[PDB]
RNA sequence: GGAUUUUUGGAGCAUCGACCUGGUAUUGCAGUACCUCCAGGAACGGUGC
């Protein structure tokens, strides 16, 4: 089946989320489409490269193997899946 | 036979699970699943070169655990 | 069993693999050790790198955080559900 | 079933873990290396397909730098080791 | 304040209540070892509290020798008593009775049926001072000491039976050297054995036993406690013999024996005291060590199943019948009724008759459906 | 065993970042269910200013952490 | 009931320091227009006032802490345990005597 | 009504507007602050609005606390053991107090990590050279009464009371 | 329940966030990586090698 954090990450598409890479890079952008394997496709991403240097990249795609965390916006806090 | 079934049949045993990143939690293991998830109560956790803190409840994952330490009063013939 | 669902929606602190600790209200979980922490705050310890410097911990709040099971090490309860 | 159990017994008696089958035949001590450079020498009571071992009366030795590092060792009565941290398992140790 | 009159009487009453609680605890029979150990710990805590109360009451006698001249004087008297009665003439508007003057120490020194623990000893637990393998004083845990001895000896040729046989010796030859690193493990073993002896008997005087052990170590063990027939007199610190008592007395104050060695009486005195304490704990608790060795032999000789067995020890009926419907009856003090048929059955009952008898209306059939008091009074006056 | 949604990045010049500080850029020619990418005109950029041409490279999914599309996609 | 208990304790403290049976600090207070209903033996509080006066007289004993110090009850747990065992034996003897009296009555 | 652990456990603890954990305790009228150790260092801001606390003392050892809100109170005296209980205090809101003398802010310089201070709507600010004495007492404070410190003000503070 | 995305293991330099001084235009209604620019000092700190 599908997990409840997986469903929360799939329902968070279209809003401004922030994924975290395994090397310490945090990319914040609008999640266009998500997958069940934590594949985060985000537009207008802001890469940090673990040094604070935030560069503006377009159409970024981070895989689920390096995705350490996914900060979702507070608009999805009242979702019925989390109850 | 898999070794997860021997670890799942353990309740109210004061074990010591040493994690991968220099962490060691000694406590009474209250729950074990097929994915080696160890849920313990009233445990003491000591990290790498840190002070041993005490927690009322802890839930360590299977992939994060490196080794386990069982007491001497535990037969292995009946658990296998 | 259902030992992971007994501590749901409570103020729990999960220790990461890099040494950080994320404290938040873990409302949703899954079989892949994932966690949905509402109003989460991540605290990471910094090295002193000196002889007289102390060890500090920088804490930053992120809100709703979806933490995967590949980075989570151990989770402990810290506070009751408000 | 019974055929899968017979295939698992054949793979444990004639495969790569057959030296581990030497640990449960004559109760000989094996030396397993860990990911944290801690070598554990001891008898293996139970094993599995995922290299998860149950050690009885094991001795774990490692090198800890305080200079020159010392060989600080410990002795555990009963222990369990997962197969993810097992690097190299030697059937017949030197000492 | 009446420190010599009221406080001394209160301390004597508290000591009498503690003695009565101790007599009631000693008179009751015991059924389990853990409950007996908990009762012994509660009795030891009550004895310590009574000793602290007696020490607090025994120090309140400095001003009593100065106040006894004014208290025993017959020239004084009712003047200060009338002044104290005028001081105690305050407002008595606090209408509250306090029977807990003597009943509260009687209830604090007692236990409940659900939990046999006193009120100061409500937070005490036997699982915080003893392990599960010890059995609340039944056996002694020796697996960690055997593991430490195997780690110190650096050899795998010593099992639990060999460690129990090496630990059973009291005045024989040791297994290792006296100046080696085994003394650091022996001091920890003695510190564990002292805590095990103090936990196995909490009602015994540990300070008097420690003073007697120190007196036996100073007066007897330091002056040749093991005579012979080099074999005549042996020293525990220097580990050397003596020809006679005069040679040992001359060599006791020698320069290598005082501080000119690595095992003299200056640095190795604490190790010798720990060895003497371990010998006294082995001699006093030899039966517990024999029971632990027998339990270890029974656990080793058993199979896996025997060791595992030893280690484990309705809305439809309320809606169809007209129930759950609020009805008010103003005759019987505006009571509530949850049904029309229930109110019709309670109208010809004893409660409605007792409610109607206060107004003076007789119990008849005309006032069956009467609810208001004014309508019932008008129906009684019309007839 | 579901394949990733790499249809928009197909036949487009992007730049991926491998593990250990490695980074390459090229045109994605295909996709795999194990997140393995095929890059044509691959130019690997080291810590120095020089870039090494590879021609045709095959990157696995266990090393690829991120990939930014340099085109409109 | 705190004021009446305090008045009874004050009367027991003032009556225990008397040098005679009738020449006390409470017999002259009855003639000094002070209402004290606890002095008469017809009341139920007189049985508690007599016990309070007995405790005040026993608190003035020479081994009660006025000119001496108790050592067996304050510095010997074995003596307290022997006293508790003697009290338990006396209670068992009293229970056996009560059972014998009940058997004789039956 | 005295403050206890039941009033702190039943209070609403949530996320504030400064992205920190804050527990609301407004409308309590607690005369003394005590038994505040039941939070287990899981809060960063403690609000004490509309309280009758005469003295700000009796605070347990809390290392996670970084903001103190004691506005709308009747605090006349200040405690001395405040630096040993809150080592990571950064914000102090002591507005609308009963401070009259300048000696009440002398333990307030004991906090080394303090940077934000608010002593507005107080009789201590009506006296002359109050801001200069507050700058000379605690030099680590960067924001005093919603105003940054000045170099000329620091020079006047170092020149005065020599 | 063992084969790449979760669970039987890859184990002195650059950058960013601050701190303090002066000139400068915007006086404006909104749910946020970050928002005016220049000049001077710093004996502040995190991350990677």
């Amino acid at each position: 089946s599908i997990g409840v954090p997986i469903k929360v990450l799939h329902e968070a598409e279209g809003h401004i989320v922030t994924c975290e890479t395994n090397t310490g890079e945090v990319y914040r952008g609008k999640l266009i489409e998500a997958e069940d394997n934590m594949n985060c496709q985000m537009s207008n991403i802001t890469v940090t490269y673990r040094d604070g240097r935030v560069a503006q990249l377009e159409q970024v795609y981070i895989r689920g193997s390096k995705i350490r965390f996914l900060i979702l916006p507070d608009m999805l806090k009242n979702a019925p899946m989390l109850k | 036979m898999k070794l997860v079934r021997f670890l799942m049949k353990l309740s109210h045993e004061t074990v010591t699970i040493e994690l991968k990143n220099g962490t060691q939690v000694h406590g009474t293991i209250t729950g074990v699943d097929v994915s080696m998830n160890t849920h313990l109560k009233a445990v003491k956790m000591t990290l790498k070169n840190r002070e041993p803190v005490q927690l009322e409840t802890l839930s360590i994952r299977g992939n994060n655990i490196r080794y386990f330490i069982l007491p001497d009063s535990l037969p292995l013939d009946t658990l296998l | 069993s259902s030992k992971m669902l007994q501590h749901i929606d409570y103020r729990m602190r999960c220790i990461l693999q890099d040494g950080r600790i994320f404290i938040g209200t873990f409302k949703a979980f899954d079989k892949h050790m994932n966690l949905i922490l509402c109003d989460c705050d991540e605290f990471r310890k910094i090295k002193p790198k000196n002889s007289k410097q102390a060890e500090r911990e920088e804490k930053r709040v992120l809100g709703l955080v979806l933490l995967r099971g590949e980075n989570l090490v151990s989770m402990t309860v810290e506070g009751p559900p408000p | 079933p019974e055929e899968l159990q017979k295939r698992e017994e054949e793979e444990f008696n004639t495969g790569p873990l057959s030296v581990l089958t030497q640990s449960v035949k004559n109760n000989t001590q094996v030396l397993i290396n860990c990911r944290n450079n801690k070598k554990l020498l001891g008898r293996v009571k139970a094993f599995d397909r995922h290299c998860n071992m149950v050690l009885e009366n094991v001795k774990e030795m490692w090198t800890e730098v305080p200079s020159k590092p010392v060989n600080k060792d410990r002795y555990i009565s009963k222990m369990f080791l997962r197969g993810d941290s097992v690097i190299v398992v030697l059937r017949n140790p030197l000492i | 304040m009446e420190t010599i009159l009221e406080q001394q009487r209160r301390y004597h009453e508290e000591k009498e209540r503690l003695m009565d609680v101790m007599a009631k605890e000693m008179l009751t029979k015991k059924s389990t070892l853990r409950d007996q150990i908990n009762s012994d710990h509660r009795t030891r805590a009550m004895q310590d509290r009574y000793m602290e109360v007696s020490g607090n009451l025994r120090d309140l006698y400095d001003d009593k020798d100065g106040l006894r001249k004014e208290e025993l004087n017959a020239i004084s008297g009712p003047n200060e008593f009338a002044e104290f009665y005028n001081r105690l003439k305050q407002i008595k508007e606090f209408h509250r009775k306090h029977p807990n003057e003597i009943c509260v120490p009687m209830s604090v020194e007692f236990e409940e049926l659900l939990k046999a623990r006193e009120n100061p000893s409500e937070e005490a637990q036997n699982l915080v001072e003893f392990t599960d393998e010890e059995g609340y004083g039944r056996y002694l845990d020796l697996h960690d000491c055997y593991l430490k001895y195997i780690n110190l000896k650096a050899s795998e040729k010593l099992d639990y039976i060999t460690y129990l046989s090496i630990f059973d010796q009291l005045f024989d030859i040791p297994k290792e050297r006296k100046n080696a690193e085994y003394k650091r493990y022996l001091e920890m073993l003695l510190e564990y054995l002292q805590d095990y002896t103090d936990r196995v008997k909490p009602l015994q005087d540990q300070n008097e036993l420690f003073g007697k052990i120190q007196a036996e170590f100073e007066k007897k063990w330091e002056n040749g406690t093991f005579p012979g027939w080099e074999e005549r007199a042996q020293r525990l610190f220097s580990t050397k013999g003596k020809s006679l008592e005069s040679l040992d007395t001359s060599l006791f104050a020698k320069n290598p024996k005082s501080k000119g060695t690595k095992r003299d009486t200056e640095r190795n005195k604490d190790i010798a005291f720990l060895e003497a304490q371990i010998y006294e704990y082995v001699e006093i608790l030899g039966e517990q060590r024999h029971l632990t060795h027998e339990n270890v032999q029974r656990k080793q000789a058993r199979t896996g199943e025997e060791r595992e067995e030893e280690e484990e020890e309705p809305y439809w009926l309320y809606k169809l019948h007209g129930l759950n419907i609020n009805y008010n009856c103003e005759i019987c003090g505006n009571y509530t009724y949850r049904g029309p048929k229930a109110f019709q059955r309670h109208f010809a009952e004893w409660r409605h008759a007792h409610g109607m008898r206060c107004l003076g209306i007789p119990n008849t059939a005309h006032f069956a459906n009467v609810t208001q008091i004014e309508d019932a009074v008008s129906l009684w006056a019309k007839l | 065993a579901h394949p990733p949604e790499l249809k928009k990045f197909m036949d487009k010049k992007l730049s991926l970042k491998l593990n250990g500080g490695r980074h390459v850029q090229g045109i994605l020619r295909g996709f795999d269910p194990f997140m393995n990418l095929v890059i044509d005109e691959c130019v690997e950029m080291a810590t120095s200013g020089q870039q090494n041409n590879i021609g045709m490279v095959v990157i696995r999914g266990n090393s690829i952490i991120m990939l930014e599309a340099l085109e409109r996609v | 009931s705190a004021f009446d208990l305090d008045v009874v304790k004050l009367t027991a403290q003032f009556v225990a320091r008397n040098g005679r049976q009738f020449l006390t600090q409470l017999m002259q207070k009855e003639q000094r227009n002070y209402q004290f209903d606890f002095l008469r033996p017809q009341h139920s509080l007189f049985n508690y006032f007599t016990k309070l006066v007995e405790q005040y007289t026993k608190i003035l004993i020479p081994p009660k802490g006025l000119f001496s110090k108790l050592k067996k009850e304050a510095e010997n747990p074995r003596e307290v345990l022997d006293q508790v065992c003697y009290r338990v034996e006396w209670a068992k003897f009293q229970e056996r005597e009560r059972k014998k009296e009940e058997e004789e009555k039956e | 009504v005295k403050l206890t652990a039941e009033l702190i456990e039943q209070a609403a603890q949530y996320t504030n507007a400064v992205r920190d954990r804050e527990l609301d305790l407004r409308g309590y009228k607690i005369p003394v602050i005590e038994n505040l150790g039941a939070t287990l260092d899981q809060f960063d801001a403690i609000d004490f609005s509309d309280n009758e606390i005469r003295k700000l003392d009796g605070f347990p050892l809390l290392r996670r606390l970084k903001t103190l809100l004691v506005n709308n109170n009747r605090i006349c005296r200040i405690g001395e053991g405040l630096d040993q209980a809150l080592p990571c205090l950064t914000e102090l809101i002591l507005t609308n107090n009963s401070l009259v003398e300048l000696g009440d802010l002398d333990p307030l310089a004991s906090l080394k990590s303090l940077t934000y201070l608010s002593i507005l709507r107080n009789p201590v600010t009506n006296k002359k050279h109050y801001r200069l004495y507050v700058i000379y007492k605690v030099p680590q404070v960067r924001v005093l009464d919603f105003q940054k410190v000045k170099l000329k003000e620091r020079q006047e503070a170092e020149k005065m009371f020599k």
